[PDB]
């Protein structure tokens, strides 16, 4: 009974990260060992003529990036573990997340490693232009 | 194709919104087309829900430099006999707002101890995953009559994992620098370990140079079997599965091939004893 959520290609990385003390470090170290990034995310069919900002209420994107469902790009939502926020709530769940097409291979890793400008709302490095 | 790990065990026909779903498989079909997903402004995202997520189906075959294996060969187990602790878990069944996964009810050990935990699980919400108590029931069969009373008899998991760490520490302090959990058909025992085991690279005890063997969440620190006082998590355990050595029948059937002094009042510890007993007989006879 029930409804399956995941695909066997993700069993080892999610199990590894579900038991970690430091889940983010486990996932980085796992990739560094030649492991396959987490797949089975929620990729969005969208027009790709959006603002290009990192975390929005509806899918935004340029042709240079892809829009995902935010929870599907959160290692803590993905492994169903605590979030390192003091209140403990996801930054991404309930929002759409745009990710540079060059990094669309590994959306979960991208959100682990990057950060958003509070001034202009775009990913620092892909690309915020305020100094 | 699919896997049973993290199976959504809710009874809701629908769910989930593209923004709230963890995985493409768990998006509601309304949003799927052309192998992708689509945003439909007129369908609100569900800002109330509680979905039980199954912890059955874990696979510990990671191979990362710096991180040790939980599952070890028989020979590695041979060298650390003194660390052997048989471990079995009787379980209960998700039943009201959910169905289709099992929850730890009574955990037993080679040390005669048995502990029983409140039925609690991992519940997805609009904001996070909520570790919480959940409705449950006993396994249906008449063979499971003795876990009916256990449903009422304890015990919050923060207390259970305190007692587990303390029992193994007081057992293993003068015997080894590790545990080897001796399992039989390990899947559900491995699922229970999610409730009280962390893993990482090897660490050393604060207060020591001995190998770190427990973890504390009060403060992110590590300890040996001697200084693990008040600690709540077992850190980097090791384990073996006796069934993976070739055994046709069930646990008691294959144990009673060698030993006839371990009867079975069907308690979780009784299984864990026969699990350790059968591992000794198999490994060291001839
Ligand atoms: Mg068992
Ligand atoms: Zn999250
Ligand atoms: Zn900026
Ligand atoms: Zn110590
Ligand atoms: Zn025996």
């Amino acid at each position: 009974a029930g409804n399956a959520t995941e695909v066997p290609a993700n069993s080892t990385v999610l199990s590894f990260c579900a038991f970690a003390v430091d889940a983010a470090k486990a996932y980085k170290d796992y990739l560094a060992s030649g492991g396959q990034p987490i797949t089975n995310c929620v990729k969005m069919l969208c027009t790709h003529t959006g603002t290009g900002q990192a975390i929005t209420v509806t899918p935004e994107a340029n042709m240079d990036q892809e829009s995902f469902g935010g929870a599907s790009c959160c290692l803590y939502c993905r492994c169903h573990i605590d979030h390192p926020n003091p209140k403990g709530f996801c930054d991404l769940k309930g929002k759409y997340v745009q990710i540079p097409t060059t990094c669309a291979n590994d959306p979960v890793g991208f959100t682990l490693k990057n950060t958003v400008c509070t001034v202009c709302g775009m990913w620092k490095g892909y690309g915020c232009s305020c100094d | 194709n699919v896997t049973g790990l993290f199976k959504d065990c809710s009874k809701v026909i629908t769910g989930l919104h593209p923004t709230q779903a963890p995985t493409h498989l768990s998006v509601d079909t309304k949003f799927k087309t052309e192998g992708l997903c689509v945003d439909i402004p007129g369908i609100p995202k569900d800002m109330t829900y509680r979905r039980l997520i199954s912890m059955m189906g874990f696979k510990m075959n990671y191979q990362v430099n710096g991180y040790p294996n939980m599952f070890i060969t028989r020979e590695e187990a041979i060298r650390h006999v003194r660390a052997w602790i048989g471990f079995d878990v009787e379980g209960c069944h998700a039943t009201r707002e959910a169905v289709g996964t099992n929850l730890p009810l009574q955990l037993g050990f080679s040390t005669g101890v048995n502990l029983v935990a409140v039925p609690t699980g991992y519940v997805d919400t609009p904001n996070n995953t909520d570790f919480s108590r959940v409705s449950a029931k006993p396994p249906p069969g008449d063979q499971f009559k003795h876990l009916i009373p256990l449903m009422y008899k304890g015990l919050p998991w923060n207390v259970v994992r305190i007692k587990i760490v303390q029992m193994l520490s007081d057992t293993l302090k003068n015997l080894s620098d590790r545990v080897v959990f001796v399992l039989w058909a390990h899947g559900f025992e491995l699922t229970s370990m999610k409730y009280f085991v962390k893993i990482g690279p090897e660490r050393t005890c604060c207060l020591c140079d001995r190998r770190a063997t427990c973890f504390s969440t009060a403060s992110d620190t590590y300890a040996c079997w001697h200084h693990s006082i008040g600690f709540d998590y077992v850190y980097n355990p090791f384990m073996i599965d006796v069934q993976q050595w070739g055994f046709t029948g069930n646990l008691q059937s294959n144990h009673d091939l060698y030993c006839q002094v371990h009867g079975n009042a069907h308690v979780a510890s009784c299984d864990a004893i026969m699990t350790r007993c059968l591992a000794v007989h198999e490994c060291f006879v001839k």
